[PDB]
């Protein structure tokens, strides 16, 4: 008898994907969020849209998705899928395209200690409003912005992760063996910031957010050459 | 959360979504309909094709969907599926090539009181008369008309939440100007 | 609207409306369906691809008498909203169409009257094959 | 349609759409494929591609799908959705755009010897 | 049709898609994949794409999903669809602008010993650096990454079909000559 099996079924039989992982009401469900960009496939002036594949990757708690490993024959970990659990719905805001979510809902991995990760990969198209002054010498600040699309800052907040030695990944993350530049764009900066807003008497429910800011730079040889 | 899943399963048992929300047919639903306008993302001149990013904020009462936070552990407020309900169905009247009607479902926000705000995103392509007689220096005054598509007003009545579209995360735009917006 | 939710369910889970079968008492009978088209605006005439793209309104009219009820009887309501899922549709489509879209864009609700009426008004785009006399 | 109510809940109480009618193992099933072409879109020399409209006209047996008419108040004939019905899945192979399948499902005939006609529309951009 | 009926039924009974296809939660999956390229539709340069038509043939085991055939009339393989059951969730790690994964999810054949062969086409639109030095007489060494996206070597385990991918039913190119091909 499996005992995956057992454990899914110890796990899922009574658990409600649509509501938060939170005892009580007025506690926040914290976020650690990674982006890591493995293209950078084009940005579009005519249209004023940069075009990433990148893949997020979303850690939180699941205090109802807790099991030890050796009540259940040593398992550490859980694949299943993304639908069965709930998820804090993180969307592009920016996007240019009306594409929120991500292009592949890929397994959950629930970790024993009801840790929860989501690695989900996805197609950006994404607003940069392109600064013409000095084309084809320019360089461009286009932003990536992520928040939840249902949740306010009291119920979702964000973190950024950690490497391995604990230091905060405040950026966008790249594997530099895997990554092959954009043949016309340089990836210059790519500093990330959390940011909260909206908390006041008047505004009411507090709101969040994370940008991420591609200081990308224009390679310009072929218009030096052809034009 | 149990309690909200308790509350969930308590507010869906016996409902309908196909039934206007209110306690007497001869009643009218009041929605109070808002745009927002986050882009204009092109006007296309030949074809006459005004496209926008917006938001539709859309707030309505629905009389079956109320609870007493005390009775499930001082929740207040939820999220739920917009597909489950019953939401008014506005239309853009003057569609040119795009979407009629909502088509990105994102989760309600519902109050104990019943009152329901539902603020979908849209990319709207409406028709725009564009006169060409002053371009490149020209003036567009370009309109988009919402409405409910099957319901007429003694059943469902639709007021605006403000005398002006809300511009406050307007982008800026590389080609047009917005000097004058409202909403009637 | 305790008297629409009592009439919806009298209509269909007390009658059992199957929406698989056409509305006839007999097989050999025909369902006659009335069409009329309003053209909200033409789109374009794309000459090179040779497709006319349209933006118009489909009013659908048809009798369905397994949909009637006395209004008297339910609280004098007169019209009822459904969505287009729960009836038997006449399933028209442009057949001249050269995209693959046969069909409307939005299924919007019917409308059903107590006489038995059903008025369907779905909106669509259409692009259709329009051949060009270039002379 | 009473009568046409009572004949589908007969055909279709214990019919499985995914298995292939074959009364015996090692039965094969015949397809009887034809195409009628309604336009001949485009062929672009750019992208190699030719681009159709056209029905296709699938026939085969089913023999879970036969009645005798004169218990049946003399239906000789059913129009059901595609889906309800064991399908062959006759694709087009050699297509450029990634697509295989037909453009609307629509609906099959039967009639009541087990006969099954398809006629779906279908958009196809094959290789050329 | 009625034993294979019957078959079915049985078989998807208690049937669970979410878990491993193993006995026991220490054994590994082993998947064998054998790519086939079926056309090169496409070398953009420019955006460093390369636009592929292929087949994914993919085989594993399946421990809960055989039978005797004497049971059920001799029925010795079957077709069913690949949604009801667990499947490799292979990805192409390099990805450009298409589909991560597998979207066409076309028929698994089933033997009753419960192997499973899968083989679903798919486009792939993957990227690659693209040396323009020698153009129009450049060779270009292009790739195509893939794996299991949310399982490690110690759960599910892949290995190539075969040393080189199967060219057998590829569609000649009026623009390339593929020179060499092999997976690693
Ligand atoms: C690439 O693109 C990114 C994104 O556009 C750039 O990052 C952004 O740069 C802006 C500057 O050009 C930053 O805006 C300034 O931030 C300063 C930080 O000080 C804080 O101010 C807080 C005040 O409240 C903030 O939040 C509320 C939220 O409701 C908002 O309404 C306010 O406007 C304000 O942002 C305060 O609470 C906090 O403790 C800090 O003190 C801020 O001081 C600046 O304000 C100066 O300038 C404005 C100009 O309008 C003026 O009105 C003020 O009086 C004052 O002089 C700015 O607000 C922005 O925060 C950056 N965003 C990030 C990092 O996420 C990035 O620079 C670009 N890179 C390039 C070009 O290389
Ligand atoms: C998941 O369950 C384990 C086991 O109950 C929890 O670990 C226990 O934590 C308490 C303190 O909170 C200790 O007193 C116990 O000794 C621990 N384990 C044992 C052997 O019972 C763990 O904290 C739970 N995780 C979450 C997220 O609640």
């Amino acid at each position: 008898k499996n005992e995956e099996l057992r454990l899914y079924h110890h796990l899922f039989n009574n658990y409600d994907p649509g509501s938060r992982p939170v005892r009580e009401p007025e506690d926040t469900v914290t976020i650690s969020l990674k982006v890591t960009l493995t293209n950078l496939i084009s940005l579009n002036e005519k249209e004023e849209t940069l075009t990433t594949s990148v893949w997020i990757g979303i850690d939180w708690q699941d205090y109802r998705l807790n099991y030890s490993k050796d009540d259940f024959g040593g398992i550490e970990t859980l694949r299943v899928p993304s639908e069965l659990v709930w998820l804090p719905e993180i969307v592009l805001e920016n996007n240019i395209d009306g594409q929120f979510g991500v292009a592949y809902d890929a397994n959950v991995l629930v970790y024993e200690g009801g840790s929860v990760t989501w690695l989900p990969p996805a197609i950006y198209r994404s607003v940069c409003a392109v600064e013409v002054t000095y084309f084809p010498f320019d360089w461009q600040n286009c932003s990536l912005i992520f928040r939840s699309q249902t949740y306010n800052a009291e119920e979702v907040e964000f973190t950024f992760a950690v490497d391995n030695d604990g230091k905060t990944i405040n950026k966008i993350d790249i594997d530099t063996e895997a990554y092959t530049e954009n043949g016309e764009w340089a990836i210059d900066f790519c500093p990330g910031v959390i940011r909260r807003h909206h908390g006041g008497a008047t505004d009411g429910p507090g709101e969040t957010d994370v940008i991420y800011s591609l200081i990308i730079r224009r390679k310009p040889l072929f218009y030096v050459i052809n034009i | 959360s149990e309690h909200e899943t308790r509350l969930v399963a308590k507010l869906f048992k016996d409902y309908s979504s196909v039934v206007r929300p209110v306690e007497d047919h001869r009643q009218v639903v009041e929605v109070t309909v808002g745009l927002q306008l986050i882009q204009l993302i092109n006007v296309d001149e030949v074809n006459q094709i005004v496209t926008t990013n917006v938001r539709l904020k859309q707030q309505w009462v629905d009389y079956n969907l109320k609870w007493n936070p005390d009775d499930y552990g001082g929740v207040k407020k939820i999220h739920i599926p917009s597909e489950k309900i019953w939401r008014p169905d506005l239309v853009l009247y003057n569609n040119a090539d795009g979407d009629f009607a909502i088509v990105k479902f994102t989760k309600v926000l519902l109050q104990y009181t019943g009152h329901i705000t539902w603020t979908p995103p849209a990319i709207f392509k409406s028709y725009c008369e564009i006169i060409v007689t002053h371009f490149p220096f020209d003036e567009q005054n370009c309109s988009m008309k919402l409405g409910t598509w099957t319901y007429d007003g003694s059943v469902v009545a639709i007021n605006p939440e403000s005398d002006q579209p809300d511009l406050s995360n307007f982008m800026e735009s590389g080609e047009w100007v917005i000097k004058e917006s409202r909403g009637w | 609207l305790n008297e629409e939710e009592r009439l919806i369910r009298h209509l269909f889970q007390e009658k059992g409306y199957n929406k698989e079968l056409r509305p006839v008492a007999h097989k050999e009978e025909s369902v006659d369906v009335a069409l009329a088209l309003t053209l909200s605006n033409l789109i374009s005439l794309k000459e090179v691809e040779e497709t006319l793209t349209t933006n118009v309104w489909i009013e659908h009219g048809w009798t369905d008498n397994r949909l009637k009820w006395n209004a008297e009887e339910f609280g004098n309501i007169s019209v009822l909203r459904l969505p287009p899922d729960m009836v038997w549709l006449p399933e028209i489509v442009l057949e001249n169409n050269n995209d693959g879209s046969f069909q409307i864009s939005y299924s919007c609700n019917v409308l059903v009257y107590h006489y038995g009426f059903v008025y369907w008004l779905p909106p669509a785009i259409f692009r259709s094959s329009c051949p060009i006399s270039v002379t | 349609s009473e009568a046409e109510g009572r004949l589908r809940e007969k055909l279709f109480s214990g019919y499985d759409s995914s298995v292939r009618p074959a009364r015996e193992v090692g039965d094969r099933v015949r397809v009887s494929v034809g195409l009628i072409l309604a336009q001949l879109i485009s062929l672009n020399e750019k992208d190699e591609e030719m681009s159709t409209k056209v029905y296709l006209d699938l026939e085969w047996t089913d023999y879970r799908l036969s009645w005798d008419p004169a218990e049946h108040d003399g239906i000789d004939s059913l129009r059901i959705t595609a889906e309800s019905v064991w399908l062959p899945d006759v694709v087009l192979l050699n297509n450029n755009d990634g697509n295989f399948d037909v453009a609307l499902d629509i609906s099959v005939v039967v009639s009541s010897d087990g006969s099954v006609r398809w006629q779906p529309p279908g958009i196809y951009r094959s290789s050329c």
